């Protein structure tokens, strides 16, 4: 399932932003 | 009318953005009480102001960090920004002051915790629960265009709950005043425009398109776009396919697929009508635009408190020193802070 793929992977923590 | 208090609106911004406050407080005004997170060049504390008793959360940023980091123009954009507006779901500056090292925005305290902790608890929103924030950040957004302020940084880990359930947008460390297009590479992976990740100047649709980003994964419980690394995420926003959970309602697709939309002439929110494409929208027709913006309707989840100043619905983060050095770090850059 989807979920099941999300909940798997590496980012379902806090996001940090990104910059150059 | 929507015309007239964006007009006084306005006018209420430019006096402050002309004419900055500077200097309102001093740290021993504050008792430093826990840490509610970090970033790169800073951390954001529960503190109480002794003058009043009032609990404010406390952006402490490292002068020296924010120079490496190259975030010198985006930090005097936060603060000059911040002390400007003045909306209901918005974090405004209170309070502002730098020392020999750091500088610290002081803001009104969100008890309830991030959106980001609550949606990843409890899975998913309804959508009544996802619409009833969807309409506080498309209230904010208006507000913030309306002054040529671009966000540019939309996502559940910026939006604070209060006390009786309201959203609050924080953290504007990349917010820009600009008329016309802007370049800056910044923002969220999951919540990038495509034009952001094919280098094109963008405008405040970008804004927009990251709102249909927030919707779906309140309403899923997951974004539209995601993967382990930022490069395959990238790959799955330009491609220009999104897929919607089954239990997503007809009106809420026809919605995401307006707001999703990778050709600028078609995006809600950068049409002819502006922000009405989204507010006449069918998904949003239960929606009474005054009632929440004045707060009267009734938040479909109050977090749970037990008195002020607590901190139960954010995390755990290690405590550190503020170590204010004798010698003055950074003047020039921060000399308008
Ligand atoms: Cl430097 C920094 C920036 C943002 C935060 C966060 C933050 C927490 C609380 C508050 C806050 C403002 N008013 N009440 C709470 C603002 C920002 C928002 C992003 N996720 C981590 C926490 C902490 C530190």
């Amino acid at each position: 399932t989807t979920y099941a793929d999300f909940i798997a992977s590496g980012r379902t923590g806090r996001r940090n932003a990104i910059h150059d | 009318s929507v015309k007239e208090f964006l007009a006084k609106a306005k006018e209420d911004f430019l006096k402050k953005w002309e004419n900055p406050a500077q200097n309102t407080a001093h740290l021993d005004q504050f008792e430093r009480i826990k840490t509610l997170g970090t970033g790169s060049f800073g951390r954001v504390m529960l503190v109480k102001h002794m003058e009043t008793g009032n609990h404010y959360a406390m952006k402490i940023l490292d002068k020296q960090k924010v120079v490496k980091l190259k975030q010198i123009e985006h930090t005097l954009n936060e603060k000059r920004i911040l002390q400007a507006v003045n909306f209901p779901f918005l974090t405004k500056l209170e309070f502002s002051f730098k020392d020999n090292s750091n500088l610290y925005m002081v803001m009104e305290y969100a008890p309830g915790g991030e959106m980001f902790s609550h949606l990843r608890r409890i899975g998913r929103f309804s959508e009544p629960h996802a619409r009833f924030y969807a309409a506080q950040i498309v209230l904010t957004f208006e507000y913030l265009h309306s002054l040529d302020l671009i966000y540019r940084d939309l996502k559940p880990e910026n939006l604070m709950i209060d006390q009786q359930g309201y959203i609050k947008v924080t953290d504007f460390g990349f917010a820009k005043r600009v008329k016309g297009r802007t370049w800056t590479l910044c923002g969220t992976p999951e919540y990038l425009a495509p034009e952001i990740i094919l280098s094109k100047g963008y405008n405040k649709a970008v804004d927009w398109w990251a709102l249909g980003v927030l919707i779906y994964e309140m309403a899923a419980g997951y974004p539209p776009f995601f993967a382990d690394q930022p490069i395959q995420i990238y790959e799955k926003i330009v491609s220009g396919k999104v897929r919607f959970p089954s239990h997503f309602s007809s009106d809420l697709k026809d919605l995401l697929r307006n707001l999703l939309q990778v050709d600028l002439t078609k995006r809600f929110g950068n049409l002819k009508n502006g922000v009405n494409d989204i507010k006449n929208h069918k998904w949003f027709a239960t929606t009474d635009w005054i009632a929440i913006y004045q707060r009267k309707v009734e938040a479909p989840f109050i977090p749970k408190f037990k008195g002020p100043g607590d901190t139960s619905n954010f995390d755990d983060y290690e405590e550190e020193e503020i170590r204010v050095s004798i010698n003055e770090k950074c003047g020039k850059e921060f000399s308008e802070f």
